[PDB]
């Protein structure tokens, strides 16, 4: 503090008085664990800050070398993504299953959430959150442990939270103890009443690929972003057959074989098989691709929409030929769309809201409803049915594509079979790759010099590339000739010593 | 499973209007985000603590 | 020998003084890679414009035809002008169509 | 591009401003607006 | 300015309850972040939200525009239009692009950016300097060496506004990135810093400077006058990185009662500003509360990059303050700013 | 008295944009200049590069 | 000789050191090829036209 | 553009090896004189007279701080939305 | 040549001081007035 005295005097020299202020100052310095980094026995190096464990490495990129080396199924297939990883650290994987969602247990809201308690302290930390479906869902952790356990029961717990009593008593959930020789148990005295199961999963020192890794960024570059991109290019080429056999890397909506044997999964990148549970909290981001990643289901419904804009496209482009017999092809791509996004969601809206004041809206989450806003409907995806019901329509009423009238005749007009042939013939004569051409506005003249142009430019670039092969070719040749006078060098420096050799010899 | 309802379905519970209070993108939810960075700005006992300067905005 | 090395002088002499010697290839460099790399903003800017142009025509803000990366420092913006050149081919061409 | 090229057919407000039309001021547009019976705008906008 | 609302403007303008505190609120925090209030609390600037305030957060426009693209990201991603695209994918992009696109084309494509991968695939992590004051705001900065060459530098820098449920979100990490510098460090001290909001590393290395003779007049000397250099350099703004300023620490060195083979314990850090830089030299321990009450030599390091012997006065706080980032044998820590 | 929601796919495009490359893309100003005569100015200004 | 092995030596450094060494157009070659073809899609493309 | 002003001038002064500055400017010779002259530098070249009596540089560096804040408040007022307009308002604020 | 920014002009400064350091310090040798008085006009210089 400072000491603030405040005194005067008389012009006699009188002492009038005084008072004292004390004015306090706060060093406030704030602290906490740093993030630690390890190397393990096993090769895999982590960061660790928390009961959170990062991966930093991988140890088997020369695997995924030698699979591309013999293919794209290979290194495409689901056996590459299940190339495993060793285990970060102390620990084990448990695998749990969260059951079906009802209201007798799990009311009224979906989410749950499953916490880590007693690893590195006494709180709790977030290791898995998500939404309650139809069905369970099936997933598995790893669990961290300490050198030092924090608790003499057990060595780590797990537990629940889903609205309703998300309690966090004693023995709610199941408790964890570790064994000498690396033997996991659940300590008997814990309850398993909001899991359907839990497994300990001794024996397994190994996990898949990890797509949260620090170097997931190339798996997913690899695995999910370069078919899809691939697919996107055919695409607007109007390769529609080549988009669609691309999109089957990462999505079947009739599954895959593999080996013969019938597989029994749809999606084909590993980390949107798994995760069939929206995260219930969102990541908190500006990036959307953040935001995917994080919570995979988005690249689900990106993958689901591109199938659906292909089955789309491929019903457009029939419509638009505008004989009876494309626009019948149209219909029935349009039906397949709508087979593929079944029954359109009922999506009732709410009135509720409690009208709360601005400092209890700011509830926040750091380390009626659980949450003040609601979100809203997503008429991007709502309107893929809202287009096929339009695009069906006009079908269905004698319509074009914009809800024109037209009058088709019953029997197409036979095409001119002389311009069939020199389609035909074009197709055959090599290449192959001679697209829509596009009839526009512009005439003939207009066109002419504008390719004309453009073909000039390209000669341009034709010479100009011509020069950087000659010279790319010269500078080759330069350097050889230099590494062939410095070996004939060599050779005669020895050349010269066995001269003065036999100087000596003299 | 086959459709959009069926799949990505369930995620959340109820929706609401795209002009209301409630929603999550309206100017309310605005607020409340700014406020709640805002709020802790300056310390509590400085003359431009937020709730110095507007002792009703809470 | 002795006159072979007063022909090897002259010869350092010979470019040491004509005119196209090493100096004015620094010089010429110095000068036209400031030029280049002035022009290349300038022409990247109106590249920019013609590209605002393309999106207030067709009512869609989310186009981007001119990509960051034409001008890479190391090799000097060699090629930075052909990159554009490209970009603004694919901008024209999604005009057309 | 045209004056007030792209906007909107339905976004947005017009507005036209008679400098001077004040009558205690002795605007100039002051004595011809009394006479002004209407204001008619022309629009001629596309549809994409 | 005070009140946070205009007691000037004309009835004319008409606002809601809500838009008005919407507005307060934006000026109170611009007069904050453009330190217009000169106290405010660096704790709470360096968060995210902050970060973001010139794009996205100011308004309502974009804020609203951001939350719709975040909560909805499958209406807007885009397999080309994307953040996080990596060096190791343009050069896949470019072979590919270079004749017609087909599987096989792809294929060559694929076996490329798999080379270039696995040259950094397994690189050690040595170190790592976090930017934030707060441990999950803001970013760490990662040093790394090459399994193969006994040098090569390399660096990464993972995001922690993408870190939710335990994990990271993938493109929350860069890729690495090469340092061209010649390091040859001690006993690997090198420590990365941001300082000066700029990507600077640290580290030591020993000179040894002896005589040609045992006594200087007949005879050889043994080992050397192992001096201590401490570098430090960084990233240009080109990626390339510049000569390194040599600093003269050979005084807290041998002051430190460290073994033959011990390099001392280096704590880096950066002030929260006026580019100032914490370097504290230390005995490593076994246990962190050994560092209570232990000694240290310290120096600043300025902009102007002259430097400052640490008073014990003021490398005792520090140590209070700033311990538990110290090293301890068997472990690696990460330092973070000083505020 | 509340804007407009920015079009969150046009954010997008220019948060690549902003990134990829450094962002270094200038303002592009609103001019009077209709696309195809902005096209050729910029293309011979291209070739000149 | 010894002379003559460091001169060419120095010559390799040069080769190596000097700006247009085979790295450049090794890359000039890469990413003007790039361009070229896909130039040459357009050119197509409007050719068709 | 204000990083590098503040090279010149700093309203608010400067932190140096941690200490707080007094001064507000990092010029030597704007620094010293605060004393606009009396009996000017006869001549044709503003520039000869600007140095001869460092005032008038003190003076443009503080209009260039002045029109940075105003550009700062013009691009935000262009952006017509209401939160930009405020945004610009306290722009001008600063530069009053 | 290139990106403006706080590197390019660091070394921007250092050749610029270095060809100030070579003439830093000449000799003046001698000097010559062009004007009949001593207040106007100019005073060339010779150094070395």
């Amino acid at each position: 503090s400072i000491d603030v005295t405040f005194t005067a005097f008389a012009e006699d020299g009188r002492k009038l008085g005084y008072e004292s202020f004390s004015i306090p100052v706060t060093l406030k310095v704030s602290t906490d664990n740093a993030l630690t980094l390890h190397h393990n026995e096993n090769g895999a190096q982590y960061m660790q800050w928390q009961s959170y464990r990062t991966r930093l490495n991988t140890l088997f990129a020369r695997q995924l070398v030698a699979r591309a080396t013999t293919g794209i199924d290979t290194i495409l297939s689901m056996e590459t993504q299940n190339i495993q990883e060793p285990q970060l650290g102390k620990g084990f994987y448990a695998t749990f299953v969260i059951p079906p969602y009802n209201l007798s247990t799990h009311g009224d809201e979906r989410w749950f959430k499953l916490y880590i308690k007693h690893v590195v302290d006494n709180n709790s930390h977030i290791i898995y959150s998500g939404q309650l479906t139809d069905t369970n869902i099936n997933i598995t952790l790893f669990i961290p442990l300490d050198d030092v356990p924090l608790n003499q029961d057990y060595h780590a717990k797990v537990y629940m939270t889903f609205k309703k009593s998300p309690s966090d008593g004693t023995w709610w959930g199941p408790h964890f103890v570790r064994d000498d020789k690396g033997i996991v148990t659940i300590n008997p005295k814990s309850i398993l009443t909001h899991f359907e199961s839990v497994n300990v999963l001794n024996n397994i020192s190994s996990e898949p690929m990890d797509f949260s890794g620090a170097n997931s960024l190339y798996f997913w570059e690899l695995f999910y972003y370069t078919p899809m991109l691939v697919a996107q290019r055919l695409l607007h080429e109007q390769n529609f057959d080549e988009a669609n056999r691309w999109l089957k890397y990462v999505w079947s909506p009739s599954g895959y074989i593999v080996h013969g044997q019938i597989q029994n999964y749809q999606w084909n990148v590993r980390p949107l098989l798994e995760d069939t549970s929206w995260n219930s909290d969102p990541l908190d981001s500006v990036d959307p691709d953040a935001v995917a990643q994080h919570d995979p289901m988005h690249y689900k419904v990106s993958t689901f929409m591109r199938t659906l804009d292909l089955l789309i496209a491929r019903g457009d482009h029939a419509y638009r030929q505008l004989e009876r017999d494309t626009l019948n092809e149209a219909k029935m791509w349009y039906m397949q769309a709508l087979h593929l996004l079944g029954d359109k969601p009922y999506l009732p809206l709410s009135t509720t809201w409690s009208d709360p004041r601005l400092d209890r809206a700011a509830d926040i989450t750091t380390q009626t409803l659980t949450d003040l806003f609601l979100p809203q409907i997503n008429e991007v995806m709502m309107n893929y049915w809202q287009t096929l019901a339009q695009r069906v329509y006009n079908l269905r009423h004698n319509l074009s594509i914009d809800g024109q009238p037209l009058y088709l005749p019953i029997y197409a007009t036979p095409a001119d079979p002389k311009a069939l042939l020199s389609a035909a013939v074009a197709t055959s004569q090599g290449g192959g790759k001679l697209p829509e051409s596009f009839m526009s506005l512009w005439r003939f003249p207009h066109m002419l010099e504008n390719a004309r142009g453009m073909v000039s430019q390209l000669t341009q670039f034709g010479s100009t590339l011509q020069n950087i092969i000659e010279r790319q070719d010269a500078e080759a040749l330069n350097a050889l000739l230099q590494n062939q006078a410095a070996e004939l060098i060599l050779t005669n420096l020895s050349i010269q010593d066995k001269t003065i050799e036999e100087l000596d010899a003299e | 499973l086959i459709g959009y309802n069926n799949q990505f379905s369930g995620r959340a519970s109820q929706y609401v209007a795209p002009g209301t209070v409630s929603s999550m993108f309206s100017p309310a939810a605005y607020l409340t985000e700014l406020y709640r960075e805002a709020r802790n700005l300056h310390a509590s006992d400085s003359v431009y603590y937020l709730d110095t300067r507007r002792p009703d905005l809470k | 020998l002795k006159t072979q090395q007063e022909q090897t002088q002259s010869q350092l002499a010979f470019l040491q003084r004509k005119f196209s010697n090493q100096a004015l290839y620094n010089w010429l460099r110095g000068r036209l890679a400031a030029i280049y790399f002035q022009f290349y903003d300038l022409a990247v800017a109106r590249c920019l414009m013609a590209e605002q142009a393309y999106r207030w025509e067709l009512n869609d803000d989310s186009a981007r035809f001119i990509k960051p990366g034409a001008w890479q420092g190391t090799y000097a913006g060699l090629l930075a002008g052909e990159t554009l050149m490209l970009s603004l081919a694919q901008m024209e061409d999604a005009h057309l169509k | 591009f045209l004056p007030f090229e792209g906007i909107a057919i339905d976004q947005g407000t017009l507005t036209l401003s008679f400098p001077n039309a004040s009558m205690p001021e002795k605007g100039k547009q002051a004595t011809m607006l009394k006479t002004l019976n209407d204001i008619i705008l022309h629009i001629r906008y596309t549809i994409k | 300015q005070y009140l946070l609302i205009d007691n000037q403007v004309s009835a004319a303008i008409k606002t809601t309850r809500i838009a008005e505190a919407i507005a307060s609120i934006q000026l109170y925090v611009n007069r904050a972040l453009e330190n217009v209030e000169e106290n405010a609390n660096s704790g709470v600037i360096s968060r995210q939200f902050f970060i973001d305030w010139d794009k996205y957060n100011k308004r309502y426009s974009t804020w609203a525009g951001v939350s719709q693209l975040v909560y909805y990201p499958e209406n807007y991603i885009d397999p080309t239009m994307r953040i996080g695209q990596t060096k190791m994918m343009d050069a896949l992009l470019q072979s590919v692009s270079q004749s017609q696109l087909n599987a096989d084309t792809v294929e060559d494509a694929f076996m490329s950016y798999l080379t270039s991968f696995e040259q950094v695939a397994n690189l050690k992590v040595i170190s790592a300097y976090h930017d934030n004051i707060n441990n999950d705001q803001g970013l760490t900065y990662f040093i790394g060496l090459s399994e193969t060459d006994a040098g090569e530098y390399y660096w990464r820098s993972v995001d922690h506004s993408k870190f939710n449920d335990g994990k990271f979100a993938a493109n929350a990490w860069s890729e690495w990135h090469k340092i061209d510098c010649p390091i040859n460090p001690y006993k690997s001290t090198i420590r990365p810093v941001i300082y000066k909001s700029r990507l600077y590393l640290l580290w030591l290395e020993q000179k040894e400077i002896t005589k040609q003779t045992g006594n200087s007049k007949d005879g050889y000397q043994t080992e050397t006058d192992y001096r201590y250099e401490l570098k430090l350099a960084h990233i240009r703004y080109d990626g390339t990185w510049n000569t390194p300023i040599t600093f003269d620490v050979n005084k807290k060195i041998s002051e430190l009662k460290l073994e033959k083979n011990r390099a001392p314990g280096l704590y880096c850090a950066g002030y929260q500003g006026e580019d100032t830089l914490l370097v504290m030299f230390y005995n490593q321990q076994d246990t962190l509360d050994s560092y209570k009450n232990a000694s240290m030599q310290g120096l600043y390091i300025f902009a102007d990059m002259a430097s400052k012997d640490m008073t014990p006065e003021q490398s005792n706080v520090y140590r209070d303050n700033s311990y538990q980032q110290f090293d301890t044998n068997n472990v690696r820590r990460v330092n973070n700013r000083y505020a």
